[PDB]
């Protein structure tokens, strides 16, 4: 053991004693409880350090016998580092930061709580809901399965990590009520908060590393993220340069990692271009911070020219801003925001230098590979290469290559060398395989379609986000909230395209029967920002799928706007990918809350949006859908041969549109239908929404009708 | 400061927005075919020697738009839900009002242009045009000697028009004195600016609305003798502490 590792893992299992007090096993309180386990554990198995880290649970006379007992020299560490070692970790729980049966409340919504299951994207969507009381038996069930999990794992903090996230991820580190942090978060943020304070010198202080500013919230943006994914010269080069995107991503996280002597629990989130990391304040830090943006900006100015660039500012910070006094911590966030918005604004001033088929093969073989080993640039089967470090592909039968191993979409190690440091990353990565083995392409996606031949494209944010994140108190509330919406695009997306979820999503609209295998194609997903393509019918129906379960996965306390868009199979992707933006962030303008679900005429009063709250239209969908649509791209048998009515009232609805105070337009539909007993809502003249200065029910129509017509055709 | 704005009124819809490197280069090609070079070396001279051009920027009716000033943005702070929205639409803003432009140079509270003349409708066959609104055009502006705007620009614009038709006026231009700048052209910097947006073309441009202490800009020579616009049109800027 070195004093590094000793302490990573330190605070990784300082409050591992939570999960065994409430499963009532070893009848202490947790720190007693705790000591207990991993002590009883060491022995099993015979592997010595356990009883070492044992010590991290519990006037120091006792403690400096229960180390002087363990012989610190059997490991290679002192007695006199120990002592620091158990303060620095009993300090860092302080800085990351009742009964046993209370349950894991939702940081989206604190009101509800989520039912004791394991993390596992295949299985169900996890919903805040009603307060279950969690049983001493499932605990129990938990702790043994926890057992089994840290008898093979391999106690590298890259090992212990994804059996903590598996299991420990739905357990409220304080049994308190509305108590939002996952244990899994307030575990890694401490074996942050911790190994940063020793890379950091300071030592034996019970308030130097606390009102002295001895951290560095690192944070990584991305700049010209979609003018380098988008505006290109096909769909497998699209997905090819979000894949490579991520991979440059972890390739600088990953060094600054490595360089700095930190270990995967520092990184806070790393999603959507967007990193941040807590670290020591060290002048051997800073350099070592400046040479890697340094060295990063360049090679991807040499690489990319000016299309991509990446932002890395960090702020130095004391122990006290952590959390809450008098808001400190999002009060310091909001310093290193302004820090990035100015650097942003200095697109490659680090380059004074300025003012004087591999791609095709990466989204060729993406259909049977596992990860990407991160060697040396100049190594064989290197397929690609980032600012740092060359990535060879994992394939199933292949050999792992490679200092760190990016495994895709497990927490389980598998069958890689000990040797190898385990990185995981998931990704939303759903795809429509063609009858070649290959990715589905815009022609394939457009033909599958009901009714007319378009392709759907679809772009959606979640709302307000930034203001959600700027509202967490403390690093482990920031890394749940930051984790978990991740996970709603990374993990359950993959699932809601396949169909699962049915109950919870329910009824929502659509033009043809859910398929077996779906014809969308993910393009990037992730943490707020997601680009999904596809057969257009399955794209209009896929948004409310997608707005549906995440207002479950959330506490209805979030809200999407999504922009959608029906162009010809034979569109440019940039002018598609123009579009809908544009009409995003039309929604978001309209008040938020809203997607854009078709091209619309309107009057230009100031009164009358494009947009529709999700409600409004599910709302119209039910209302006038069934009364003209069949299903499966037919007609209602009775419009059958009266088609040209739906027409005549898109006619009628326009006569609106040049003058919403003219009554006329109730006039011209009563005669027009006159069976009559169908679209009794538009005949009239609504005087509700005279009051409320709103459109006129007329106004909406088309919102329904273009779509019907567009799957009939 | 006070400035010579041609207009250029829209005998139907245009391609682009024409940037100044391109404006200066439709305005030599212009002189060489009328003149050729011996007027060209002095319409090159006339420029290093102290005159100027902007970009190209939207205009409608009696309201002529700027770009809005790069020096806005890390300021804008100086309600929860309000400041969120609005301070993301001044963010996301490319054009101010003259108005609210003067406003914008003195860090003042100021208000975005709600409607924009002009529209990118792309027509597929597929390349796109530009509508423009009714008495909507587009105008840039010269500062330089009467001499060699009635001598060299006038005349060139005139001939470019014979797609469009040129009318001109005086126009003021409040800005605070200050050591900081905003250019309104597009230009090929000397020192490293304050704050900026590239702009790839193969040159790297800063944008219209970017941030500089004391850049001339600079024009460029090279043999494909054809120079490159790339002056800066300085209007004086207050920044933030930062
Ligand atoms: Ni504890």
């Amino acid at each position: 053991m070195e004093i590094d590792e000793l302490t990573a893992l330190g605070g990784l299992l300082h409050d591992i004693g939570k999960p065994v007090q409430r499963a009532g096993l070893y009848s202490g309180d947790h720190s007693t409880q705790g000591a207990r386990f991993l002590r009883d554990l060491a022995e099993n198995t015979g592997r010595a350090e356990y009883e070492l880290l044992s010590l991290f649970s519990e006037n120091d006379e006792l403690m400096i016998r229960r180390i002087k007992e363990l012989s610190p020299e059997r490991f290679g560490l002192t007695m006199e580092d120990v002592l620091n070692a158990l303060w620095i970790v009993y300090e860092a729980d302080n800085l990351a930061s009742p009964q046993a049966s209370r349950p894991l409340y939702s940081v989206f919504n604190p009101g509800k709580a989520y039912p004791w299951a394991e993390l596992d994207f295949e299985k169900e969507l996890p919903v805040p809901g009603d307060v279950f009381s969690i049983r001493s038996q499932d605990y129990r069930e938990l702790v043994k399965r926890l057992w089994e999990e840290l008898s093979k794992a391999k106690l590298r903090s890259d090992r212990l990590l994804p059996v903590l996230e598996k299991y420990l991820t739905f357990v409220s580190s304080v049994t308190s009520e509305g108590n939002i942090i996952s244990l899994y978060d307030h575990m890694r943020m401490t074996s942050a908060i911790a190994l940063a304070m020793l890379r950091a010198g300071c030592t034996a202080e019970d308030g130097r590393c606390r009102k002295e500013k001895r951290f560095l919230l690192i944070e990584g943006d991305f700049s010209g993220i979609q003018d380098f994914i988008y505006r290109v010269s096909t769909l497998k080069y699209l997905r090819a340069r979000s894949a490579y995107l991520e991979l440059i991503g972890w390739d600088v996280v990953l060094e600054i990692l490595s360089r700095l002597g930190l270990t995967r629990a520092n990184v806070v989130f790393n999603a959507g271009g967007h990193f941040m990391i807590i670290a020591q304040n060290t002048p051997d830090a800073v350099k070592e911070l400046e040479e890697i943006r340094a060295k990063a900006v360049e090679w991807l100015y040499r690489e990319f020219e000016s299309d991509l660039y990446l932002a890395i500012e960090w702020e130095p910070v004391s122990g006290r801003e952590f959390g809450r006094e008098g808001n400190l911590f999002a009060e310091a966030r909001k310093r290193l925001k302004h820090k990035l918005t100015v650097r942003k604004l200095k697109r490659f001033g680090e380059i004074k230098g300025l003012f004087e088929n591999r791609l095709v093969s990466l989204g060729g073989n993406l259909p049977k590979l596992l990860g990407f080993g991160r060697t040396a640039k100049n190594d064989a089967g290197v397929l690609v290469e980032g600012p740092f470090s060359g990535f060879v592909p994992y394939l199933q039968g292949g050999r792992p290559v490679g200092e760190q191993i990016l495994v895709k979409n497990t927490l389980n190690p598998g069958e890689i060398p000990e040797s190898a440091q385990f990185v995981p990353y998931f990704v939303a990565d759903y795809f429509k395989k063609d009858p070649k083995g290959g990715v589905a392409t815009f022609e394939e996606l457009s033909m599958a379609s009901t009714g007319t031949r378009r392709l759907g494209v679809m772009k959606g944010d979640v709302d307000r986000l930034g203001e959600f994140f700027s509202s967490m108190d403390s690093p482990s509330k920031l890394a749940t909230a930051s984790r978990f919406m991740d996970y709603f695009f990374k993990g359950y997306i993959g699932a809601i395209i396949e169909g699962k979820f049915g109950y919870i999503i329910g009824d929502v609209p659509s033009l043809r029967d859910w398929p077996e295998e779906p014809d969308i194609v993910v393009v990037y997903a992730g943490g707020d920002d997601f680009f999904i393509v596809g057969a257009w019918d399955q794209i209009f129906e896929l948004a409310f799928r997608v707005r549906r379960a995440f207002n479950a996965y959330t506490g209805g306390k979030l809200t999407l706007s999504v922009g959608l868009g029906y162009f010809d199979e034979r569109t440019p992707i940039y002018r598609m990918a123009d579009v809908v933006s544009e009409r995003l962030d039309t929604a978001k303008d309209e008040g938020r809350n809203r997607v854009f679900v078709v091209g619309r005429s309107r009057p230009l009063d100031g009164k009358h949006k494009l947009s529709y709250e999700w409600n409004h239209y599910e709302e119209l969908w039910r209302t006038y859908a069934p009364r003209i649509y069949a299903g499966n791209g037919r007609l209602k048998g009775k419009l059958e041969s009266k088609k040209g009515l739906l027409w005549k009232l898109l006619e009628i609805r326009e006569l609106y549109v040049r003058d919403p105070n003219d009554v006329r337009w109730a006039y011209l539909t009563a005669y027009l239908l006159g069976l009559s007993d169908l679209f009794p809502e538009l005949v009239g003249i609504d005087t509700k929404a005279v009051e409320r200065k709103e459109p006129q029910p007329v106004y909406w129509v088309d919102g329904v009708l273009k779509i019907v017509l567009m799957a009939v055709r | 400061p006070k400035f010579i704005a041609v207009k250029l009124i829209p005998k139907g819809p245009f391609r682009d927005i024409p940037r100044a490197d391109t404006l200066f280069g439709a305005i030599g090609n212009a002189i060489s075919a009328i003149h050729g070079q011996s007027a060209v070396e002095e319409l090159v001279d006339a420029f290093v020697g102290g005159a100027r051009i902007s970009s190209a920027f939207p205009y409608s009716g009696d309201t002529y738009y700027l770009p809005k000033p790069l020096s806005v943005e890390p300021a804008l702070e100086g309600d929860e839900e309000e400041r969120y929205t609005t301070a993301k639409r001044l963010r996301k803003a490319k054009y101010l009002d003259l108005k609210n432009f003067e406003l914008a140079l003195r860090l003042r509270p100021f208000t975005i242009p709600e409607e924009i003349p002009y529209a990118r409708v792309d027509v597929p066959r597929f390349w796109e045009e530009i509508r423009f609104r009714e008495k909507s055009g587009v105008y840039f502006l010269y500062s330089g000697p009467r001499e060699v705007f009635d001598g060299y620009i006038a005349p060139a614009m005139r001939f470019l028009g014979d797609l469009f038709e040129v009318e001109f006026h005086e126009m003021k231009i409040d800005a605070p004195g200050s050591e900081y700048s905003v250019t309104l052209s597009n230009a090929l910097p000397t020192k490293t600016p304050v704050l900026w947006r590239l702009l790839r073309k193969r040159m790297t441009f800063i944008a219209e609305g970017s941030i500089v202490k004391n850049d001339p800009g600079g024009m460029e020579r090279l043999e494909l003798e054809v120079y490159v616009y790339g002056l800066t049109f300085p209007l004086g800027v207050e920044l933030p502490e930062g």
